[PDB]
Formats: C-alpha cells, structure tokens, sequence
C-alpha cells in the first residue's frame, strides 16, 4: 500500500459570528413570543406540577427496595427480636438443650452428630453448630430442610478448642 | 453576509437565518393581537386550573402511598383497592399535566406556517464525480488487480476462519 | 445564561448543526402522531422492565411456597412461579408496575399495527423508501416473537400450555429437521431445567436490544429522507409544509408522551389483568379450557385450529398436519416485506413521489388491504371459538364450520364490495366537483318549482351556474358549516357576556388572521 | 458494482457528508492506538457475554449434583455453580468460551488503565477536552464496578468470601443509614435468596448498556473535535499531520482487532484461570488463605489490610475502622474528575491547545503521575503479602509493617527521584541542541589532543562549531544510526543476490523518495 502525508486545516476554535448570531436570536424569539416572562401563576404552578409529580414517582419507584431491620420477625424465648440481635442460638421457651453437634460430612448419616468431652485431644480443633433435638435427623422433608437451614447461617459457627 | 451585520432587527436576522438554511417562514402572528382582555385572563385561569389539580393528585399519591394499608388481609374491602387508586391518582396527576399543556399551546403559542425546499432527489455531480474519483484512485492504487493468488489465498483463509 | 452558552460555544463550536437541526420543518397531520404513540409505548416498556428485573428469579427447581397466599399453601411449585407470586404480592405496588408493563406492551402491540396499516392505506412504500418498509416489517416480526415469549416467564399452568403446544408441536413437526432443533433449544425433552433461564435471556437481553438499535435506524432514515406530506393548497413535490421543530413539535410531542403515560396508567389500575395467583403452577397433568392466548399471535393459533386434518403416509415416516401451518406461516412471513417489489413489477411503475394519495383514489390497493384485514379478522374471530359459543349459547361444531366457510367465501365478497365502494366514492367526489355544495334549503318559486340552491365554491358562468373545476386530490368540505358559515357567539364564557366593542374587535382579529393566512398560503 | 451505487445514489443521495467524513485524517503514533485495543476487548467481551447467557441458571435452591464431576458428588450445593459446572464440563468447548471471556475482562481493565495513564502524561486534558476527561473518570470507576460484580457470578468459596467481606462490611459500617442500605441491597440478612438473580440482571443489562453508551459517546466526541498531535517538522496549532481513511486507517484497525483477537485466543487456550471445581460451593463454615480478588480492585482491599485499627465509642454507638476505607476511597473518587479544575484555577492558564508536551518538559505533573503510580503499586503490591511470605521466606507481620511504612516514606522519595530525573532530561536535551550529536570516535591529533568529531545537525559556523539552535519541543536523535548514514546492504533475500542494476535503482529510489518526503514536509 502506497505511503501518504496530509493536511486537515483544523478549522478549530470559535464558530463563525453570521451562525452565533443566527442561532441566538432564533432563540430569543421562540423563548420570547410565548410571552411567559409576563406570567408568573403559569410558571409556578407548571413549575411546581412537575416537581411534585417527579418527587411522587420517584417515590413510587423506590418503594419497592425499603425494608426495616428493626422489625420483630423472629420469635425468641422473650418475645419477638430482630434478625441482627439474633445468631440462632438464642433460647425459643426458656430452658431449650441445645447440643454442640459437630459436622459429619455424609448424607445416609445425620448431618451433625453429639459431642462427648471425652472425644477431643490436648490440641484438637473443631467446629460445631446448634443441633436443637426437636429438629430431628435429616429424614423428612421438614427435618433436612431445617438441617439445611441451621447450616446456612453466618453467624452459627463456633469453635470450640 | 458582511461585518455590518450588527445592530439588526430580530425577525429579520430570523429570515435570513432561514435562507441560509433554505426556510421562508410565512404568517407568524401572535394569537392575542388585542391588547389585555378578560378573555386571556380567563385562559390563563383556565391553564393554572389543570397544573393545580396535577400538583394536588401527585400531592394525594404520595400520601396514599405512604400511608395506605396494603398488607394481605382477603379472606376487608379496602386491600382491593391500593392498585386501582395508585393508578387513578397517576394517571389523573400526569393526563392533567399534559392537557394544561396542551392547552396553554393552543390559546397562547402563535401559529406558523413554513416551507422546507426539499433539494430531494439526485445529487449533485461533483460531489458524485469527487467521490467517484477517490474510490477509484483508493482502489487502483492497492495495486491488487494484477494479483490474483494474494486475493485468492485471502478469499480461502477468511472462508476458512469464518 | 449567557455565560454558559458562551462557554459551550467556544469549546465545541456547534452552531450550523443545531441551527439546521433546529430549523427543520415536521409536516402537521393526525395521522402522521400513530408512530409516536409506539415509540412512547416502547419507552414505558423499557422504563417498566427494567424495574422488573430487581425482583426475579428464573428456576425451574421445585420448592414448597409458605408465603403470604393461605390457599397455595404446601404446594411444590417452581421458583420462577414464587418469585412472580412474590412481586405480585408481597412487594408494595409490583402488582401495579407489572400490570402496567403488560398493558404497555398490548398497546404497543395495537399501536405497531395500526401504524403499518395506515402506512399500507397511504401508500408511501414506492422507491424512495422501500427499504424502510422492509425494516418496519422485520421490526413487526420480531416484535411479536418477542411478546410471545413476554407471558411465558411466569411459568403457570396456561403459559406452560401455550409453549408447549406450540413450540412442541411445531419444532417437532418439521419434516426433514424436525427432533435436532426441540432438543437444541430445549436441551433433551420438552420440560427442561434451562428452558426458563433461556427465554428470561432471550426476552429480556437480545431481542429488546436489537429492537432498539432497529428502531433507532428507522428514526434516523424517516429523519434524513424527508417525511411525505398530504396533497393540499400550498403542497407541490418540491418543498414541505409544516410546522418549525423548535416553538412547537418538541413541545405537543411531549405532552402526547405525558397523555399516553396518564392513560396507560389510568387504564393499568383500572383492569386486572393475567391474575397468576388465581391459576395453579404448571404440571403436565393439568389442563383446562384456559387458552387463547395474547391477541397480537392469535392468528397462528387460529389457524392452527381451522386447519383440516390431512395427513401423508410413505415408507416408515409420516408429516403431520401443523407442518401446513408453518407453511402458511411463512408465507406470510416472506410477503410481508416483498409487497413493494411485487407491486412496482406489476404495475411497471418507477416514479419518484413525495405526495401520497387518498384512499379513495385508489380501488386495487384498498380493495387488496381490505382482502388481507377481512382475511386477519376472521382468523381472529375463529379461535375465539370457545368465548363465543359460551357467552352466546351457539353450537361449538357450528362456529367452527362457520369459520371454515367463512375464510373461503367472506374474502371476494367484501373485495367486491370495498372496490364497489371505492369507485362510488370517487364518483361522489367527482359529482361534488362539478356543482355547487348542497345548502340544504329549498325555495318555493312562485312559477312552482323547487331547487337546491347550490353554493359554489369559486367561478360562475355567466348564467350562474359554477364552472367546473378540476380534481387535484385535495379534500373538500362535504358539509356547508365545514367552510365560512359565520356563527360563532359573543364573548360571553359560560355565565355573563363582556363588553361588544371587545367582542366586535376580536372577531376582526380572527377574521383578518384567517384570511392572511390563506391568502398567504394560497399565494404562496 | 455500478448499477447498486447508482441505486443507492438516486435513493438517498450521500454524497457529501459521505465524503466528508472519508476524507478525514488521523495522526499517526503507536501510543495513539491504545484505546483501540480497549475498544476490541470490550466487542470480544460483548459477543461472549451473548454467547454465555444461553447456559446460566442463577438460582440460590439448594440442590444435589449427580452429575459427572466424580470427586463432588453428593453435595449440597447452589444451583448457579451447578450449572457453572456444567458450562465448563458438559458442553464442549465451553470452558474455552468462558476462559476467554474472564481473560478479556482482565485485558480490557489494563487497557483501560494504560490509556488513562498515557492520556494523562500527555497532558491532553486541558480546556477544549475537559468534559471527556470526566466521562473517561465515569467510565473507569463505572468499569471497575461491573468488573467487581463479573466474578461473583459462579458463588464458589473466593467469590462469597469477597463479596461477603466487601458488601457486608462496608455497607453495614456506614455511621448514619448504614442497615437501610444493605437490607435493601439483600432483602433482609446477608444470605439472601434474590441476590444473585439481582447481581446477574445488573451485570448483564444495566452496567453494560450504559457502557457502551458512554462509550459511543466519547468515540463521537473525540470523532468531533479533532485529535491532537505531538509536535514535529511540519505540525502547527491549525493543522493536523496524518493519513486518510481509506487505504491506511481502517485496514490497520481491522489487522490490529485479528491481532489482539489471537493473542487474547492463544493466552486463554494456554492459562487456566478460575478453576471453580476444585473450589467449592459456598458456605458460612469454610474459609481458608484464597483471598486477593480480581488486581484491579486489589487497593481496596489492600487499604483494608494496611489500615490501623482505630475506633470511636460515645453514646450506644461505634464506628468501626472500614469507614475510613470507604472515605479514601470516596475521596479517590472525586479526586479523579476533578482534577482539571484544581489545575486551571491553581496555575491561571485559560488557553487553547491543540500540540501536545513530551513528558520530560514538565516536571510537576509527570512527578505527580510518579507520586500517584508509586501509592497505588505500594498499596496493590501490600495486599499480596500472603503468596509474597509464602514465596519468599519472609514474616508476614515483617511485611505488614514494610507496605505500613512505604505508604508515607516511599512516595516523597519517589516524588523528588523523578523530579530531578525530568531536570536531567532537560538538561541533557540542552546539552545535545547545543553541540552535534555525538559519534563515538576519536581522533588522535598528532600534537596529542583527542576530540569527539560531533556531527552538526545543521548550519555551521566559520570555525567548524556548529551555531546553537533552538528548542521546539520535537524528538531529535541520540544515535547516529538513528539518521541515514550507511544502511540498507545487498539486494538478496537470505542466500542469494540479485544483480547490482536492480539493487543500485532500488537504493537511488528509496533515497530520492525519502528526500523528496522530507522535503516536501519540511517546506510544507
Ligand atoms: C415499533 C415500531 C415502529 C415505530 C415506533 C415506528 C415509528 C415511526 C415514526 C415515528 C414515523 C414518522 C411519523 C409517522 O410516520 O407517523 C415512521 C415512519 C415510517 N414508518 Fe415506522 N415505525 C415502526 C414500525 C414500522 C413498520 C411496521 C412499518 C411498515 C414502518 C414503515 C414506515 C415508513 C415507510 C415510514 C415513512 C413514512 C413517510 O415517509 O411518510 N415502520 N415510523
Ligand atoms: C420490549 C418488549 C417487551 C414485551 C412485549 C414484554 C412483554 C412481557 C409480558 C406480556 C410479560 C408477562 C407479564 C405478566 O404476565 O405479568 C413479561 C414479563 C416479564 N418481562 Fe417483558 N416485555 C418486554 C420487555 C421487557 C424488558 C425490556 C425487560 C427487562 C429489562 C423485561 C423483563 C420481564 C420480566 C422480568 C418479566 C417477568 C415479570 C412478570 O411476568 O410479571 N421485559 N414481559
Ligand atoms: C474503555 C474505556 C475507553 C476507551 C475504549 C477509550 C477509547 C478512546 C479512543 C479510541 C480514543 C482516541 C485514540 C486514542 O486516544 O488513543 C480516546 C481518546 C481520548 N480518551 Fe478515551 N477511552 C476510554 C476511556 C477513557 C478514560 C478512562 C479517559 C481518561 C479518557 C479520555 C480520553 C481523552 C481526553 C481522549 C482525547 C485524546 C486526544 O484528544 O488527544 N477515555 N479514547
Ligand atoms: C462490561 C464488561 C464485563 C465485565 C467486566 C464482565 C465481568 C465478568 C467476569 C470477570 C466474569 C467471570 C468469567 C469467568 O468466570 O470465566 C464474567 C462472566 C460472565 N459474564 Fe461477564 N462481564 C462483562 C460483560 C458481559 C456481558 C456483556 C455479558 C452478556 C450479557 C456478560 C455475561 C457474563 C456471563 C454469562 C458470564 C458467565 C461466564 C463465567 O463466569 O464463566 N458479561 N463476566
């Protein structure tokens, strides 16, 4: 392919004055032959329909989002709390016996199994999350679903070393 | 078209305007011609009127939607009605909105009437020639013409990769 | 602000551009609004659905829902189902937004065919744009493809159906293809586990954005190439009559845009529409009389309904009926953006045009257009079948034997008749031109004869009868009180009259800007 | 062929803006063109992104995955990473699709930050470009959000872990609204069952559309007011020096997009990236040392490691220390766009510039472009400290405390290092504008003297001294084979000569054209 050089002669900088001067008195005249200046209620009140009806809208499209994390949805053994203030090992009536069971890892057995003291070492680590007998082993549909449940929760973890 | 362009009427710089651009603008009047009447006092009213309801059913939506009770209940006879007021209030606020606009067009905009000046059809030659002209130097100039094996072989590996 | 423009002015020097932009001229007529109505229709479906989005979840894995509905309470359901039950429910106001996205996309639907009709009766699709009739009927397509696929995300047991049947059936009943193209979409068998995430991508990523690029390329060619205008006084094929861009067009296109929103919304909270929470999730060993599905492909279940069941047998293989459906379908299909050609090769013509003509004038074309609408409605009205016969109580068999005459025998009948009506149109016009316009008052003459008093509408021989004109496609008032007819009443607005030097004033006002402008216009 | 473009002619007449924008020119240098790969990395981004979205499924359901992955069978898993496991096993080629896609993702962040580097060491960002420079800013920042979200996709154990220690974190932390915002953003808790749906619609259809109209946006600005140039022989404020469009400028364009196309093609088929199998899927109990997301957002989580742990305790209140993470950051935010402000209004300059400056004219900025590299390679380098301790035989704590320190010490040094480097370099030019070129041989002057024989660079004096010349700011060359003293050898490919005639008229022509383009640049 054969080599070129060329010149563009930018053309830059201010437009010519015959178009500036076009444009702004096609403007002034289409602002002013309205005659709006001289009408004040017109402007007010158009100007304050549109920013009640945006305001109005905007609300409307941003209702869909807002939830308060201070309501009362879970109970508790002390009435009703929120789920911030709660990790799943808040007693439900008073007096619950709750289980450090520990995972298993296998699906014909129980999911979490109970922790004897007997069963650790001088320097053993291990983990192990609320068991709460009434929830059952992973057979019924209710029971795995709630297993499932108590394993997908940040805050349920415990070490116990 | 000269420096003493300055000091120049409005309406004239606008026709002049639109010869540069190829407009001539014919029977622009102002719809009131008649000095201040109750008549445009009336119109005027008559706008602000749609403008002020719009304000107040927009007014009316956002208290409702605070404040309305939408939680499921139905087993009440006000749940069966969050969806229907929202929309009234909507569509009331914004279709008053839009025929006050409609209106103040109507009674206070003045009315025109234009001319474009197509310059449809076929254009003209040079340019036609001009373009013509570089396509074809562009083209001869790759020199491709006479090599039928570079082309082929560029045909068949652009087939292939595709 | 001055300053502010200035500064605008000395960095991006626009002026010519804006000031030719600006001072184009938009040619003013009700009919030339029906594109418009679509487009905003399109801007509310875009702004809707792109709420829509933060609240879904396109699954196919079953789930128990234990919700806020007591009566669908412990039912294994799919996600998908949940997610929309959720929206329509548990959220403040999404059954509203979602109403309003449907009811947007139905009159974007009503609007894009009223608009290709009115564009078909005008008779702008000659040389100079065909190319732009054949953009517009590829954007119908995919239109309707895409709206097919809009109610089928809420998998309930009536969509389900609807893309069962006819994806199913018609994929599968290809003659040669056929099982490769089910199970390249489906992934297998019918009822697949990416099936849901695949329409929600298609509907909601590809379509939508080759819609609007199209969309937007169609702007621009209406936009360079300048927009037709009806035949009228100061109307010739070499300029435009309209209004300028800038004191007006923006601001009516506005407004319009606020009017259609208001009454989209309006009409969205007034009706209830596709009431999911009232049908039941999608299983295969459900079925009910609920079909008839969206308004705007009717026509394909219409036609899959009256087709007759002819069927072929040969060695170890057998085409079924549908696939004569698919044929049709695509036949239509290809004729759609082929009409220009075939009607510039038959007529022979290759004229350029810039003024349309009234539909008056023109018996084939019309009589064709009345062929292909009478043709689309009873194909309609057909597989409304179910609906009619309930509300009105009518024999099932007999309906649909009256269809299946009737897509036969109803199409020359009402072609006979609208050529017939064509023709007697042009000759009432041609009538009209050549006496006066029917006063309607009678006078006695005293020798005993009544006449009509006819008022001419420019010169007079000199007996006095009119001397005759000549047609040039302009429309004239039929009625006496359409032109002059000076009637109209003080200045008085509902209650109390105003002074009658303010009333005689502006009368002269009124009557002298109307007689300029015409002189203006006719001299001009 | 004739007869098309004459078609094409009479339909819609282009002709002029046609050649109007074919005729224009563009200056030639290879640092021109990185914004051309970024342009081809973001179409390769598009098109598999389109290809991806038929295999996805985001859902949160836990199921089983029975599939083909022997070592994960049986496991309790999240539908997404199922059928992102499927996408990189059970459709072939699949994971090639997907590892092209992340590598491409990666080449368009770098892109991007070499340009925004190069655009501002040319000091191209002054008035006439200002508002580009701020759409540049929007687009980095905007970029790197969905760059964030794009991994977060498949919900294996790095992903959660990152997006759960961002996310969380920082919303959580913020002093007045802080729980509003994250309960909004998850529905409730952090593990939510519309996050990921959410977080796929985002990255796929509002990110990437703004994207890409931003995009088009600055191509159209930068297409409008015409691109600078560096300074040179034949290049002033009101011109511009370059090649046209047809036979150079495209075709450069399309071998650069194969180019970049096969590099990207070769380095995915040969690089495993994020191999989300040996992962696994997510859960609140497994953590480990994969940490370091994604390098271009690694300084956030480097300002994260490096923080000291200060905190606030009044009234039943706590601000924790990641709100001054989320304040840096917000600062470097608005830094960015405000940059050309602080400089107008700090050196008074309200000049128009078409030309360019080469880095070592000016100090100030090139040592703060030196300052602001050095922090954010110290800070990206600190949250790599992990693979460097474990590499490298070093204590973690050792290098904690060294990247602590660097991030106040080490920028000064580098501040005043580079700026006495550009004073170097400018003295070094004086010093070569002032006597010939040196070329490296020496004489030995029989009365005992040896002189470096500088080779003047244009006229010269009645003693042989080369008179000084002036500085233009344009290049000029340090070695003597940069300029034609004694090249081009013998007229053979590789083993075989040609005859001497063919090789005498081919090096006469090449030199008589090279003059005759000097020449005709330089008087022009
Ligand atoms: C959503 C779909 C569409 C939209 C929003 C749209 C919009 C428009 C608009 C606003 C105009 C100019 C004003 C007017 O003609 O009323 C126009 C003109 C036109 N449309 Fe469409 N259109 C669509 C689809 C179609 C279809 C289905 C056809 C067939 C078509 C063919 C044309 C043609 C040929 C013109 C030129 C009319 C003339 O020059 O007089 N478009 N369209
Ligand atoms: C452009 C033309 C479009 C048409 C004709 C259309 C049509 C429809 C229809 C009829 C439904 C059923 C709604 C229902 O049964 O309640 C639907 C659902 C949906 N569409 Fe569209 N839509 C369009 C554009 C979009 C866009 C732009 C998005 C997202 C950006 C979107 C996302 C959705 C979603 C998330 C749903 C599920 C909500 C629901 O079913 O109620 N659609 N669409
Ligand atoms: C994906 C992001 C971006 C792409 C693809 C892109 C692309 C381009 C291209 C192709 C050019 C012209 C050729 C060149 O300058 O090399 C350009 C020019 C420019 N870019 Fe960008 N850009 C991007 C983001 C940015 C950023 C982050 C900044 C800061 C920026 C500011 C500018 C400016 C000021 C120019 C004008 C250069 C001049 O006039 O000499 N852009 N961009
Ligand atoms: C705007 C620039 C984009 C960025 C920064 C981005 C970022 C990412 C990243 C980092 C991944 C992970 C790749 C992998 O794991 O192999 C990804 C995957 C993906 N992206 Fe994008 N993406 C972008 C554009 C798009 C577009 C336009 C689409 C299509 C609408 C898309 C859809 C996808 C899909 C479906 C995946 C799944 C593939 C996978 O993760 O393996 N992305 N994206």
């Amino acid at each position: 392919i054969p080599e070129e050089i060329s010149i563009q002669e930018r053309h830059d900088g201010a437009s010519r004055e015959i178009d500036r001067k076009t444009v702004v008195a096609n403007l002034t005249d289409a602002f002013e032959g309205s005659t709006i200046r001289r009408r004040k209620l017109i402007g007010l009140s158009f100007g304050v329909g549109m920013g009640a009806f945006g305001l109005g809208t905007l609300v409307a499209f941003a209702g869909g989002l807002i939830k308060n994390p201070w309501k009362p949805v879970v109970p508790t053994a002390e009435g009703k709390k929120a789920v911030l203030w709660t990790s799943g090992w808040t007693p439900r009536y008073q007096g619950e016996t709750i289980y450090l069971a520990r995972a298993t890892g296998t699906e014909d057995g129980p999911p979490f199994i109970k922790m004897r003291p007997e069963d650790m070492d001088a320097g053993g680590m291990e983990t192990v999350f609320p068991w709460r007998e009434s929830d059952g082993d992973g057979t019924t549909v209710e029971s795995h679903h709630k297993l499932q449940e108590i394993a997908m929760g940040i805050r349920n973890p415990v070490m116990l070393i | 078209d000269e420096a003493a362009l300055a000091a120049m009427s409005n309406q004239e710089l606008l026709a002049l305007g639109g010869k540069l651009d190829g407009v001539r603008i014919a029977y622009k009047e102002p719809r009131w011609p008649v000095e201040g009447t109750k008549a445009e006092k009336r119109a005027e009213r008559s706008v602000a009127v749609w403008l002020l309801l719009g304000g107040v059913f927009g007014l009316a939506l956002l208290l409702i939607f605070l404040f309305w009770p939408w939680e499921f209940k139905a087993a009440d006879f006000i749940y069966s009605l969050t969806t229907p007021l929202y929309g009234l209030t909507f569509g009331l606020s914004i279709l008053s909105i839009a025929i006050g606009a409609v209106l103040y067009q109507k009674r206070f905009i003045p009315e025109e009437i234009s001319i474009q000046e197509r310059h449809d059809g076929a254009s003209r030659e040079i340019d036609r020639k001009t373009v013509v002209a570089n396509l074809t130097d562009a083209f001869e100039g790759s020199t491709i013409r006479r090599r039928k094996l570079i082309g082929l072989s560029f045909g068949v590996g652009m087939g292939a990769f595709g | 602000l001055a300053r502010q423009a200035e500064d605008i002015d000395t960095r991006y020097h626009p002026s010519a551009a804006l000031r030719r932009q600006l001072n184009k001229v938009f040619p003013t007529h009700w009919s030339f609004l029906l594109g418009e109505i679509a487009l905003y229709s399109f801007v509310v479906l875009l702004i809707t659905g792109v709420y829509l989005t933060l609240f879904f979840d396109p699954s196919m894995v079953d789930v128990t829902y234990n919700g806020v509905y007591q009566p669908l309470r412990g039912v294994e359901m799919s996600r998908a189902y949940q997610s929309a039950l959720d929206i329509s429910f548990e959220v403040r106001g999404g059954l509203f937004v979602r109403q309003i996205h449907h009811w947007a996309a139905l009159m974007f639907a009503a609007a894009i065919m009223v608009h290709l009709a009115r564009i078909f009766f005008t008779g702008a699709f000659r040389r100079p744009r065909e190319t732009n009739w054949v953009i517009g009927s590829l954007l119908l397509i995919l239109a309707m493809f895409e709206g097919y696929f809009g109610y089928s995300l809420p998998d309930d047991l009536l969509s389900g159906l609807g893309l069962r049947a006819a994806l199913s059936s018609i994929t599968l009943g290809m003659p040669v293809i056929g099982t490769w193209l089910h199970w390249a979409l489906f992934g297998g068998d019918f009822p697949g586990t990416i099936l849901i995430p695949r329409l929600y991508a298609l509907h909601i990523l590809l379509l939508p954005g080759i819609i609007l690029a199209l969309i937007g390329l169609h702007l621009a060619l209406v936009w360079f190439q300048k927009h037709t205008q009806f035949p009228g006084p100061g109307r010739t094929e070499h300029n435009v009559v309209g209004v300028r861009v800038m004191p007006v067009f923006a601001f009516k296109s506005g407004a319009f845009f606020a009017a259609i929103v208001g009454v989209l919304g309006l009409m969205g909270g007034l009706l209830q529409i596709n009431p999911i929470w009232n049908l039941g999730p999608y299983k295969p060993s459900q079925v009910s009389a609920g079909s008839q599905p969206d308004f705007y492909m009717m026509w394909t279940e219409g036609l899959a309904r009256i087709w007759p069941p002819w069927e072929f047998y040969f060695w170890h293989h057998t085409i079924p009926a549908p696939v004569w459906v698919a044929v049709i379908m695509g036949l239509v299909f290809v004729l759609l953006p082929a009409y220009p050609f075939l009607e510039k090769r038959f007529t022979g013509d290759y004229a350029h045009h810039n003024l349309l003509q009234r539909p008056r004038d023109v018996p084939v074309r019309t009589a064709i257009g009345a062929m292909a609408i009478a043709f689309y409605m009873v194909l309609t009205l057909a597989a409304m079948n179910d609906i009619i016969a309930l509300k009105f109580h009518i024999s099932l068999n007999a309906t649909t034997w009256i269809g299946r005459i009737g897509m036969v025998i109803l199409p020359p009948f009402v072609y006979f008749i609208t050529y017939r009506w064509c023709i007697g149109l042009q000759r009432s016009d041609r009538s009209v031109l050549e006496h006066g316009v029917e006063t309607g008052i009678i006078k006695r003459l005293p020798h005993g004869a009544y006449i009509e008093l006819h008022q001419p509408l420019g010169p007079v021989d000199e007996h006095g009868h009119p001397i005759p004109l000549q047609y040039q496609g302009a429309p004239l008032p039929k009625r006496m009180n359409k032109l002059g007819s000076a009637g109209s009443p003080g200045s008085g607005s509902f209650l109390f009259a105003d002074s009658a030097a303010e009333d005689a004033a502006l009368r002269e006002a009124g009557h002298a800007a109307e007689q300029r402008a015409l002189a203006a216009l006719r001299e001009h």
